[PDB]
C-alpha cells in the first residue's frame, strides 16, 4: 500500500 | 447555538420563520440582547468571491 | 369573420398557403412543467410525489421504527405578486406534508404495531410561477432557462482514426445514468477491450465479468461459437459448417467423402461454400496441424490422476494434443476466431487479465476505486454492489432504460433502474460487433440522443436532494436510543430541504435575470435552450460539432437566432411549433398524407421517427384537394434531401414559419436576407426600447399578434361583455348573460400596471385601448403593454428613409437624422431609477434621516420636507439632495493651520457627516414615488406616518369601489330577474334596495337563483370586512430589514431620454448604426412636394452584406403609405362611404392568388370609417416569413397608389435646392432604438478612489474609474518612442502613491513636470515572492 495515495486521512487511517 | 435550535423549533410551530420579538419571550432575555447575537458578522465573505 | 379586436385595423396578409395549424401557446414549455412539478398526482410519477415516495417510508435500523408520508398539500402564499415585489421577498407557497410515524412490536417481522402518531410538518417553501412562467424570488422576476443535455443510455462513440499514428478507430462504449457512476468501455490499439469507472485509470474488462461471478469458460460460452474437433480413430476429424469457411484459403485439399472440394492455395469461394451447403458436409478430416493455433475452449484434466492437461482459454499444440489423446478425452471443443468477422478479443483481453478469481477481480477494482488503503474481502464486495446494482446510488431513469433497450434493440421499453449482468454483457457484445464490422456508431449531436430539461424536472432534483439530507438525519435520530413517544416534528428540519430549493432558484446558471425591455425579450427568453449549466458543457471546452446546425434542428431549434460570440450554438432558441415528447425529446408537427391525399390530421414527430418517413415541403402546391399538382415532388428523406414521386411521400410541413423562432419569423422579407444578417437582425430586436409611443409595424408578418398575446403585457378580456366603464387605470367589463355563473354578479374589473420599472429601468405602462360602451368578446385585448399597438408588437417607429450618401454623415454605418423626429418625440423613451438610502446603525450612535444638514445652504434643502426626504413631484438635477442622512462620527484631530483658522472664526466643528442620498451626476428626472421601510422598533417619522394613511386610504376606497360595482352589478342581475316571472313594472324601486333578494316566487329555481344572488351578496360584504382587515393589519405592520439597518427609503426618479448623436439604431434586417448628426429639416433633401426624408442612409451597406430585405421592405413600405396617402386625402375631402369602400376593397384585393378574403360589404358603413381612420397613416401589410409577397405584387401596389414602380423619386437638395443626379430610393423602413444609449456609455474620470492593496483606480463608471491601459497598450507606446507617456501612464497616473499627489499639486500649480518613483505593485510583489522562502531585493 505504500506508497500509492497522497490523501493523508487515509494514511491515518491505514 | 441555544438560539439557532430554539428559532428552528418555532419554525415548525408557527409555520414561518420567527421574529426578535418573540424569540424575546421564549428565549427569556430582552430583545436588544438579541438583537446583538443576531447581529454578530458570521464568516467573511472571500475576496475572490466571483461576483 | 373578423373580430372586434381585428375589425378596427385588418392587416393585408400576402400568404398564399393556407394555414393548417394555429401558432401554439408560446409560453406553453415553462407551464407545463411547472404544473407537472406542482400537483397532486395519484399515480407517484411526476413531481413532490415522486420525490416522496422514492425517498419515504424511512426506517430505522431494524428498531422496530417507521416513518412514512401520506400526502402533501401548498399552503397559500403570505404576500402576492405585486406585494412580494413591493417588499423584496419570495412568492411562494408553505408545503406542508402530513407525515405518519408507526412503532412496531418486538419478535415480529412485519407484526401490528403499538402505537401510530400522524402529525402535518411543514418542510420547507418552494417558489411559485405566476402566470407568465417567471419567478419572483428576491422581489425581482427570474427565469429558469431549460438545459439541452445528453440522454441517459448507452452511446457507442469512436475515435474517428486519430489519437494513433496507424490511424486505427478505436471503437468505446459508455453507459451514462441520470444518477449514478460511468461504466466506459474501450479499445487499446491492440484490439483488447478495457473498461474504466468513472473515467479512472484503465482495466482490462473481464475483471468486470469476473467480478459479476463467471468464470473463464462461462465467458468464452458467452463471447465465443464452439468448433468440435472429434478423435475419430485417425487423423482428428472435426464436424464442419460451411458457413464458418467464408474468407478462408486452405493450403490442402478440403476433401469429404472422398470428394474434391477446394485443391491446394485455393480460397474458399462462395460457389464452394455452396457445392459444400448442397452436398450437405458436416463432418470433414484434417491435418492434425491444423490445430497448433487453436485456443481451447474449457478445462481439461486427466482422467487417472485428476492434473491438468491444459486449461481454459489456451492454445493447443502438438504435445497437447498428444497429453490429451491417451487420457481418455475425445470430445475437443476449441473456440472460433478469425480476423474480419469474428475477432478474438475477449481471449486476448483474459490473457492481459491479471486476475484469476472474483476475490481478486473485486480486490483490483477496489484498488482502482480507492488507493491506498488495505482491501476487505466485504468492504470490495460492498463497493462493487453499491457502484451500479444499488438503488440508492444508481438510477438509470424510465428515459435511460428506453434509450437503453432501443440501443440493444430489445422489446420492452420499462424496466429495472439499476444495471444487471445482462446489460453489461449485451454492452460489451455489440460494442464488439460494432469492431467486427456490423452496426454503427452514434453521433452525439444528434436530437434523439439529446434532451430537455425543464424548471419542474430540475427543481424535483433539487428537492429529491434535500429529501435524502433530511432523510440521513431522520435515520440517524430514529436509531439514536430514544423511543421516545415523540412526534413526526423533532426528527425533521426544514433547513436542509429549503435550502437547497433556495440555492436552485437563487443561484444557479439556468436561474438568470429576466430580460424585461420588450414583450419579444421576455418571451424569447422563456423559449431559451441552453447546453449550458449544472449537467452540461462549458464554454472554453465545448468543441466545433456541437455549436453546428444538425440536419435534425430543422422544425426544433432555431438555425439562425444564437448568441454571436464565446457561445455561439450553446444557447439555442426553440422553434414556432415545437412541442416536447413525453420523454423530453423535441418534437415538430407534420401531417399525414395518406394515399394520395394531404390530410389535416396532424402528427408530432420525433428526430428518429422523422428518418424513417419520407417527408414533404410546405412550398408544395396542391390542388384544392389534397393532391400534389406535380407529378414528383421535393422532400428529405434521411438527412439528404432530393425529388422523390408523389405516391412516395408519407408526410408534409405545417407551414413555412416551422423553422425559425418567433423572433426570426417577425423579419419580413427573411428568404432575402443573408443568414449572418438574420441572426444579426434577430438578436438585435430584442434589444428595441419601448419609446414613448408605440406604432405599429407597417410592413409585418403576422405573427405580431401571437407575440403581443401570448406573453403577459397586454390585458385580454377573460369574457365577453360590454364595457362598463374605461380609465386611465381601469376598465370593468359587464359581462354576457350567456356567460355568466349561475350565482356570481358578473362584471370582470382590470386594473392596469402605470409606470413601473421593468428589470432594465425602461417604463412598463398599461394604457387601455377600448371605449366606453364598446362590446368586447373573450380573447380581445383592453390595454396595450410596453411596445404594443391595438394588440400588436410594435418595437420602433416607421419613417421615411432614403438610401444615398450625404456627405458623409453616414459614412460606415452612421445614421443622418433629421429634426422632425427629435421634435414629435418619436425615439423619446421614459427609464426609471430606484435609488435607495439605508439608515444603519454603526458603532459610534445610529444614523438619522434630519433635514438639519451641516455645511449645506438653504437652497439645497428647498426640495425636502421637515422629515428630510424629497417630495413628490420635485424635478431634481444631478446633485440634489434626496434623502438628507446624517453619520456621527469621532474626533476630527485637525491640522494646527487649520485649528489656528477655528479660532480665528470662531466656528467650532460639526460632531455629524453629511452622508445624504443625493442624484447621480448627469441625470434629472421626476421624483415619482417614495417608499419608507422602517424596522419594528424605531419610531416613524411625519412622511412615514403619511405614506401610511395614503396607502391605507388607497386599500379602503379600493375595497368600497370594488364592492360598489359588484354590489351595482348583483343588484341589476336581482333587478333584471324579477321582470320575468313574477314581472314588477314599478312595484320595485320603492321599497330600498337591500329587499329586492328576498323576495319570493313560484316553486321553481329562480328563487333558488334570488337567493343564490343573495348569499353571493352577503359573501361579498363579508369578503370586503375580512380583505380590509387583512389589508390595514399588513400595511401597519413592520418590516423584516437586514440586522443592523433600522429604515430604508427609496426614490423612484423617471428619465425622458430624447434621442441624439451616438445612440444606436438598427432595423429588423441586421442593419445597426450610431447616429451621427441631427440634420435641420430644411437641410434634409426633399421631394417634388416638399415632404423631406427622416433618415438617410448608405447605400454602400447593402451590397456587401447581401441583407436585400432591407430594400424591398423600403418599397413595400413605400407602397403601404401611398395606399395609406389615398385614404387619407379621401377621408379629409370627407367624400362618400362608397369610395372608401371601393377604394379600400380594391387595396385589399391584391394580388396574385392569395388567402385572406376581406368582403368588405359585410361592414355597417360606420365600422368602414374606423377602418379608414386607422388606415390614414398607411394601411398594414402582412408578410409571411417564407411565403412573403413577390415584388411584383409590389409593383402592383405602387401602381394602385400613385408612386413610380421603380421605388425611386427624383429627390431635392435641401440646402442648394439642386436635385440629385440620380433618382434615389425612398421609402418606409421599421426602424428600432437599441438598448445602448450614449448617456449609459459616456464616462470620465480625472482623480478618484483606489484599490486597497494594489493601489490602482477602480471599474468603469459605476465606483468612477478609470480604463486600463493593458498589455497591448504598452506594446504600441512601445512600438512608438513614447517612454516618457509610458512612464507616466504605469507610475503617475496608476500606482505611485506620493507621485500622483505631487503631479496634481504641479498641475495645479502650472508646472507640469513629473517626480515618477517606484510603483506599489511592485512592492506587493517583492512582499510576495518574499513571503515565500526566496529572498528577492534591490540592490545597487
Ligand atoms: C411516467 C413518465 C412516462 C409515462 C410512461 C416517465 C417517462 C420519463 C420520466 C422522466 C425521466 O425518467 C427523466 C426524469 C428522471 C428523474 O427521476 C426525475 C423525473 C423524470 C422527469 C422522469 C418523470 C416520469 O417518470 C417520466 C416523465
Ligand atoms: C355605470 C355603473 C352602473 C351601471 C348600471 C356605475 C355603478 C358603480 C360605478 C362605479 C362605482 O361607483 C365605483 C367607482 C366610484 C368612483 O367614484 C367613480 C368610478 C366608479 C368605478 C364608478 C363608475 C360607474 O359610475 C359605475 C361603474
Amino acid at each position: 500500500e505504500i506508497g500509492r495515495t497522497t490523501d493523508p486521512v487515509r494514511m491515518y487511517m491505514r | 447555538n441555544k438560539l439557532n435550535r430554539i428559532s428552528r423549533q418555532m419554525l415548525q410551530e408557527m409555520g414561518r420563520e420567527p421574529t426578535p420579538e418573540e424569540l424575546a419571550e421564549r428565549m427569556l432575555m430582552p430583545e436588544d440582547k438579541i438583537r446583538k447575537v443576531l447581529k454578530i458578522a458570521k464568516e467573511p465573505i472571500s475576496m475572490e468571491t466571483p461576483i | 369573420v373578423y373580430s372586434y379586436t381585428e375589425k378596427k385595423r385588418i392587416r393585408k396578409d400576402f400568404g398564399k398557403r393556407p394555414q393548417v395549424l394555429d401558432v401554439p401557446y408560446l409560453l406553453s414549455i415553462q407551464l407545463d412543467s411547472f404544473q407537472k412539478f406542482i400537483e397532486q398526482d395519484p399515480e407517484g410519477q411526476y413531481g413532490l410525489e415522486a420525490a416522496f415516495r422514492s425517498v419515504f417510508p424511512i426506517q430505522s435500523y431494524s428498531g422496530n421504527s417507521e416513518l412514512q408520508y401520506v400526502s402533501y398539500r401548498l399552503g397559500e402564499p403570505v404576500f402576492d405578486v405585486q406585494e412580494c415585489q413591493i417588499r423584496g421577498v419570495t412568492y411562494s407557497a408553505p408545503l406542508r406534508v402530513k407525515l405518519r410515524l408507526v412503532i412496531y412490536e418486538r419478535e415480529a417481522p412485519e407484526g401490528t404495531v403499538k402505537d401510530i402518531k400522524e402529525q402535518e410538518v411543514y418542510m420547507g417553501e418552494i417558489p411559485l410561477m405566476t402566470d407568465n412562467g417567471t419567478f419572483v424570488i428576491n422581489g425581482t422576476e427570474r427565469v429558469i432557462v431549460s438545459q439541452l443535455h445528453r440522454s441517459p443510455g448507452v452511446f457507442f462513440d469512436s475515435d474517428k482514426g486519430k489519437t494513433h499514428s496507424s490511424g486505427k478507430v478505436l471503437y468505446n462504449a459508455r453507459i451514462i445514468p441520470y444518477r449514478g457512476s460511468w461504466l466506459d468501455f474501450e479499445f487499446d490499439p491492440k484490439d483488447n477491450l478495457f473498461v474504466r469507472i468513472d473515467r479512472r485509470r484503465k482495466l482490462p474488462a473481464t475483471i468486470i465479468l469476473r467480478a459479476l461471478n463467471y468464470t473463464t469458460e462461462q465467458i468464452l460460452d458467452l463471447f465465443f461459437e464452439k468448433v468440435i474437433f472429434e478423435i475419430r480413430d485417425n487423423k482428428l476429424q472435426m464436424e464442419l459448417v460451411p458457413e464458418r469457411l467464408r474468407g478462408e484459403t486452405a493450403s490442402f485439399d478440403i476433401e469429404a467423402n472422398g470428394k474434391v472440394y477446394v485443391e491446394k492455395g485455393r480460397r474458399i469461394t462462395a460457389r464452394h461454400i455452396r457445392q459444400l451447403e448442397k452436398d450437405d458436409v458436416k463432418l470433414i478430416e484434417v491435418p492434425v496441424e491444423y490445430i497448433a493455433g487453436k485456443v481451447v475452449a474449457k478445462d481439461y484434466i486427466d482422467e487417472s490422476t485428476g492434473e491438468l492437461i491444459c486449461a481454459a482459454n489456451m492454445e493447443l499444440s502438438l504435445d497437447l494434443l498428444a497429453k490429451l489423446s491417451q487420457s481418455g478425452h475425445k470430445r475437443i471443443e476449441t473456440l472460433f476466431t478469425n480476423d474480419l468477422d469474428h475477432g478474438p478479443y475477449i481471449s486476448e483481453t483474459l490473457r492481459v487479465d491479471p486476475t484469476n478469481d472474483r476475490l481478486s477481480a473485486l480486490v483490483e477494482i477496489y484498488r482502482m476505486m480507492r488507493p491506498g488503503e488495505p482491501p476487505t474481502r466485504e468492504a470490495a464486495e460492498s463497493l462493487f454492489e453499491n457502484l451500479f446494482f444499488s438503488e440508492d446510488r444508481y438510477d438509470l431513469s424510465a428515459v435511460g432504460r428506453m434509450k437503453f433497450n432501443r440501443s440493444l434493440l430489445r422489446e420492452e421499453i420499462e424496466g429495472s433502474g439499476i444495471l444487471s449482468k445482462d446489460d453489461i454483457i449485451d454492452v460489451m457484445k455489440k460494442l464488439i460487433d460494432i469492431r467486427n464490422g456490423k452496426g454503427e456508431v452514434d453521433d452525439i449531436d444528434h436530437l434523439g440522443n439529446r434532451r430537455i430539461r425543464s424548471v419542474g424536472e430540475m427543481a424535483e432534483n433539487q428537492f429529491r436532494v434535500g429529501l435524502v439530507r433530511v432523510e440521513r438525519a431522520v435515520k440517524e435520530r430514529l436509531s439514536l436510543g430514544d423511543l421516545d413517544t415523540l412526534m413526526p416534528q423533532d426528527m425533521i428540519n426544514a433547513k436542509p430541504i429549503s435550502a437547497a430549493v433556495k440555492e436552485f432558484f437563487g443561484s444557479s446558471q439556468l436561474s438568470q435575470f429576466m430580460d424585461q425591455n420588450n414583450p419579444l425579450s421576455e418571451i424569447t427568453h422563456k423559449r431559451r435552450i441552453s447546453a449550458l449549466g449544472p449537467g452540461g458543457l462549458t464554454r472554453e471546452r465545448a468543441g466545433f460539432e456541437v455549436r453546428d446546425v444538425h440536419p435534425t434542428h430543422y422544425g426544433r431549434v432555431c438555425p439562425i437566432e444564437t448568441p454571436e460570440g464565446p457561445n455561439i450554438g450553446l444557447i439555442n432558441s426553440l422553434s414556432v411549433y415545437a412541442q416536447t415528447n413525453e420523454y423530453g425529446f423535441l418534437e415538430t408537427p407534420y401531417r399525414k398524407v395518406t394515399d394520395g391525399v394531404v390530410t389535416d390530421e396532424i402528427h408530432y414527430l420525433s428526430a428518429i421517427e422523422e428518418g424513417n418517413y419520407v417527408i414533404a415541403q410546405a412550398n408544395s402546391n396542391l390542388d384544392e384537394e389534397g393532391h400534389f399538382v406535380e407529378d414528383l415532388v421535393t422532400c428529405r428523406s434521411k438527412g439528404e434531401s432530393s425529388l422523390f414521386s408523389r405516391d412516395q411521400v408519407d408526410y408534409m410541413d405545417v407551414s413555412t414559419q416551422q423553422v425559425v423562432s418567433v423572433g426570426a419569423s417577425l423579419i419580413p422579407f427573411l428568404e432575402h436576407d443573408d443568414a449572418n444578417r438574420a441572426l444579426m437582425g434577430a438578436n438585435m430586436q430584442r434589444q428595441a426600447v419601448p419609446t414613448l409611443r408605440a406604432d405599429k409595424p407597417l410592413v409585418g408578418t403576422g405573427m405580431e399578434r401571437a407575440v403581443a398575446v401570448d406573453s403577459g403585457v397586454t390585458a385580454v378580456a377573460k369574457r365577453g361583455g360590454v364595457v362598463q366603464y374605461v380609465d386611465a387605470s381601469r376598465i370593468v367589463i359587464k359581462v354576457n348573460e350567456d356567460e355568466m355563473y349561475p350565482g356570481e354578479a358578473g362584471i370582470d374589473i382590470y386594473n392596469l400596471t402605470k409606470y413601473t420599472r421593468s428589470n432594465q429601468n425602461t417604463c412598463i405602462n398599461q394604457m387601455p385601448c377600448v371605449s366606453l360602451g364598446e362590446p368586447v368578446e373573450r380573447g380581445d385585448v383592453l390595454a396595450d403593454g410596453p411596445s404594443t399597438d391595438l394588440g400588436e408588437l410594435a418595437l420602433g417607429q416607421n419613417m421615411r428613409v432614403a438610401f444615398m450618401p450625404w456627405n458623409g454623415y453616414n459614412f460606415e454605418d452612421s445614421i443622418l437624422v433629421s429634426e422632425r423626429v427629435v421634435q414629435e418625440d418619436r425615439f423619446t423613451t421614459i427609464h426609471i431609477q430606484e435609488l435607495a438610502c439605508v439608515s444603519r446603525d454603526t458603532k459610534l450612535g445610529p444614523e438619522e434621516i434630519t433635514a438639519d444638514i451641516p455645511n449645506v445652504g438653504e437652497a439645497a434643502l428647498s426640495k425636502l420636507d421637515e422629515s428630510g426626504i424629497v417630495y413628490i413631484g420635485a424635478e431634481v438635477t444631478g446633485g440634489d439632495i434626496l434623502v438628507g442622512k446624517v453619520t456621527p462620527k469621532g474626533e476630527t484631530q485637525l491640522t494646527p493651520e487649520e485649528k489656528l483658522l477655528r479660532a480665528i472664526f470662531g466656528e467650532k466643528a460639526s460632531d455629524v457627516k453629511d452622508s445624504s442620498l443625493r442624484v447621480p451626476n448627469g441625470v434629472s428626472g421626476t421624483v415619482i414615488d417614495v417608499q419608507v421601510f422602517t424596522r419594528d422598533g424605531v419610531e416613524k417619522d411625519k412622511r412615514a406616518l403619511e405614506i401610511e394613511e395614503m396607502q391605507l386610504k388607497q386599500a379602503k376606497k379600493d375595497l368600497s369601489e370594488e364592492l360598489q360595482i359588484l354590489e351595482a352589478g348583483l343588484f341589476s342581475r336581482i333587478r333584471a330577474v324579477l321582470v320575468a316571472g313574477g314581472v314588477e313594472a314599478e312595484k320595485l324601486d320603492k321599497l330600498p334596495r337591500d329587499r329586492w333578494l328576498e323576495l319570493g316566487l313560484t316553486d321553481e329555481e329562480k328563487q333558488n337563483q334570488l337567493e343564490q344572488l343573495a348569499e353571493q351578496y352577503d359573501e361579498l360584504k363579508h369578503e370586503f370586512e375580512k380583505k380590509l382587515e387583512a389589508k390595514r393589519r399588513k400595511i401597519t405592520q413592520g418590516d423584516d430589514l437586514a440586522p443592523g439597518v433600522l429604515k430604508i427609503v427609496k426614490v423612484y426618479l423617471a428619465v425622458k431620454r430624447r434621442i441624439q448623436p451616438g445612440d444606436k439604431m438598427a432595423g429588423r434586417h441586421g442593419n445597426k448604426g450610431v447616429i451621427s448628426k441631427i440634420n435641420p429639416i430644411e437641410d434634409m433633401p426633399y421631394d417634388e412636394n416638399g415632404t423631406p426624408v427622416d433618415i438617410v442612409l448608405n447605400p454602400l451597406g447593402v451590397p456587401s452584406r447581401m441583407n436585400i430585405g432591407q430594400i424591398l421592405e423600403t418599397h413595400l413600405g413605400m407602397a403601404a403609405k401611398g395606399i395609406g396617402d389615398k385614404i387619407n386625402a379621401m377621408l379629409k375631402q370627407q367624400q362618400e362611404v362608397a369610395k372608401l369602400r371601393e377604394f379600400i376593397q380594391r387595396a385589399y384585393d391584391l394580388g396574385a392568388d392569395v388567402r385572406q378574403k376581406v368582403d368588405l360589404s359585410t361592414f355597417s358603413d360606420e365600422e368602414v370609417m374606423r377602418l379608414a381612420e386607422n388606415l390614414r397613416k398607411g394601411m398594414p401589410i402582412a408578410t409571411p416569413v417564407f411565403d412573403g409577397a413577390k415584388e411584383a405584387e409590389i409593383k402592383e401596389l405602387l401602381k394602385l397608389g400613385d408612386l413610380p414602380t421603380s421605388g425611386q423619386i427624383r429627390l431635392y437638395d435641401g440646402r442648394t435646392g439642386e436635385q440629385f443626379e440620380r433618382p434615389v430610393t425612398v421609402g418606409y423602413m421599421y426602424m428600432l432604438k437599441l438598448n445602448h444609449l450614449v448617456d449609459d456609455k459616456m464616462h470620465a474620470r480625472s482623480t478618484g478612489s483606489y484599490s486597497l492593496v494594489t493601489q490602482q483606480p477602480l471599474g468603469g463608471k459605476a465606483q468612477f474609474g478609470g480604463q486600463r491601459f493593458g498589455e497591448m497598450e504598452v506594446w504600441a507606446l512601445e512600438a512608438y518612442g513614447a517612454a516618457y507617456t509610458l512612464q507616466e501612464m504605469l507610475t503617475v497616473k496608476s500606482d505611485d502613491v506620493n507621485g500622483r499627489t505631487k503631479m496634481y499639486k504641479n498641475i495645479v500649480d502650472g508646472n507640469h513636470q513629473m517626480e515618477p518613483g517606484m510603483p506599489e505593485s511592485f512592492n506587493v510583489l517583492l512582499k510576495e515572492i518574499r513571503s515565500l522562502g526566496i529572498n528577492i531585493e534591490l540592490e545597487d
